[PDB]
């Protein structure tokens, strides 16, 4: 179902056996670096990412020494680091805005599992460049780089938050309002699942 | 305005549109700088240990592959290398690591050798001069590779991470001098090795030790005379002492 989907959960928590499968998995994860909603590292690793695909690409963002942790994940998880976008951030002029050198960007690992069919890689470059927002608010070149990528198809993020809903996506977060499902299949493994709309263990 | 869109709709890359005193430290550089010192050396076949004395920074840009799309090194050959040899217990790495399979076994290389990554400086390429040239991708490639990785290591106890240049053209295998500028202004130390070096990367300040070299003029004990006391211990920002 192709409208915007989401579920406020812990991530930790929910089951997400009930989703189904998904062409593409993004993650924008709270990592323990140098905390708020933040996921220890054997928590990261223990997220049962596998479940959610089997021919597609994961995407990761990272920083610090998530830049190491993610790709700890990533291949724990069973892709393998196939690309690595970044994005430039500027101001609304494009002027560009780890102590040793300032940082004017961040980093998105692209993992791949399987064997992905149809889809239209090379499309995109791997160098976005985008106005900062907010804080922590990624940009959404990505999503449109995405659909390029992989039109149509089901999509899911992780750790998104309630501006990052889209259509063909599933966004999952500890801050979005509530469950608003509309997919049929999924509608009905959650109601099996979750029978009083409660995801506790 | 959505650059990656116009980058599908025109072939002109994000990064085209992209906008844009102390200098006196660089200045201090230059008369710290020790006088240019270069070797020829096949580093497959040579003993690493005979460069002396231990460096503070090693630039390492093994010739890979991918750097010829139209002898070159795999990560197994630069993983082997005995890098920990002559770095010195506090130092500092700058891998040149290219934008592929690179980017996880430099970082690889970099533990192996004893460092960890405090730095990921992306050289980025605009293509302002052939928006008309589309890229063969690698295999594996999910989107069209557009920058080079240059991994900064440290071990023991102003710049911005971005180079942005326009695209070489094809068999132009040079990094930007731009990365000399970066690791100069860190102010690490003056014993400076960089490993495959070529003739036109000579430069003060750098030990070049490189298998395309035509001449040498590296002496071990000449050069340590550099780095004798009393400067021992000089950054490479300071004065020199009288
Ligand atoms: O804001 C973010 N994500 C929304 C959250 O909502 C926040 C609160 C936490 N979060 C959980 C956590 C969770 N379980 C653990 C838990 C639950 C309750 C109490 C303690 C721990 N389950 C479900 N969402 C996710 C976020 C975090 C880092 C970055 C870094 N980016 C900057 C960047 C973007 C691209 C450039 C990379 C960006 C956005």
């Amino acid at each position: 179902l192709f409208p915007p989907q989401w579920i406020c959960c812990d991530i930790r928590y929910l089951d997400v056996s009930i989703l189904g499968k998904f062409a593409v998995v993004m993650a924008d994860p709270p990592w323990d670096i140098h905390p708020y909603g933040t996921l220890t590292d054997d928590e990261m690793r223990r997220l049962n990412i596998p479940v959610l695909q089997d021919d597609g690409f994961l995407f990761l963002w990272v920083t610090g020494r998530a830049m190491e942790l993610g790709r700890e994940c990533l291949n724990l998880w069973g892709y393998e680091r196939v690309d690595e976008i970044i994005w430039v951030k500027t101001n609304q002029l494009q002027r560009i805005i780890g102590h040793w050198l300032n940082h004017g960007k961040e980093h998105c690992l692209v993992g791949v599992k399987g064997n992905p069919q149809g889809f239209n890689q090379g499309l995109d470059c791997d160098v976005i460049v985008a106005e900062v927002r907010s804080t922590s608010h990624k940009p959404d070149e990505i999503y449109g780089m995405i659909e390029r990528l992989s039109p149509g198809t089901r999509k899911i993020e992780l750790f998104g938050r309630p501006h990052n809903v889209q259509p063909n996506w599933i966004t999952l977060g500890n801050q979005l309002d509530g469950i608003h499902l509309l997919d049929p299949d999924v509608v009905a493994r959650f109601k099996q699942r979750y029978p009083d709309g409660i995801i506790s263990k | 305005n959505d650059y990656c869109q116009h980058f599908v709709d025109t072939g002109h890359r994000p990064q085209n549109f992209i906008r844009d005193l102390i200098r006196l430290k660089d200045e201090l550089i230059a008369k710290s700088n020790t006088p240019p010192m270069y070797l020829q050396a096949d580093i497959e076949a040579f003993d690493i240990r005979e460069l002396t004395p231990k460096f503070d920074v090693i630039l390492l840009e093994p010739p890979l592959e991918e750097y010829y799309r139209e002898k070159c090194w795999t990560w197994d050959d630069i993983m082997k290398l005995e890098i920990d040899e002559i770095a010195a217990p506090r130092s500092f790495i700058f891998l040149w690591c290219g934008s592929g399979e690179g980017l996880d076994l430099g970082r690889v290389c970099l533990r192996k050798w004893g460092y960890r990554r405090c730095e990921d400086i992306c050289w980025i390429k605009t293509n302002k001069n052939n928006p008309g040239k589309t890229k063969t991708l690698d295999p594996k490639a999910v989107f069209q590779r557009t920058k080079e990785h240059c991994l900064m290591g440290i071990k023991g106890t102003v710049d911005i991470d971005l180079i942005i240049t326009e695209e070489p053209e094809i068999g132009n295998i040079e990094k930007p001098v731009e990365i000399f500028h970066i690791i100069e202004h860190f102010c690490l130390g003056r014993r400076r090795l960089h490993l495959f070096g070529r003739d036109s990367t000579i430069r003060p300040g750098w030990l070049t030790v490189g298998p395309t070299l035509t001449n040498s003029n590296y002496n071990a004990e000449t050069y340590a005379s550099y780095f004798s006391a009393p400067n021992s211990y000089l950054t490479g920002c300071t004065e020199e002492i009288e």
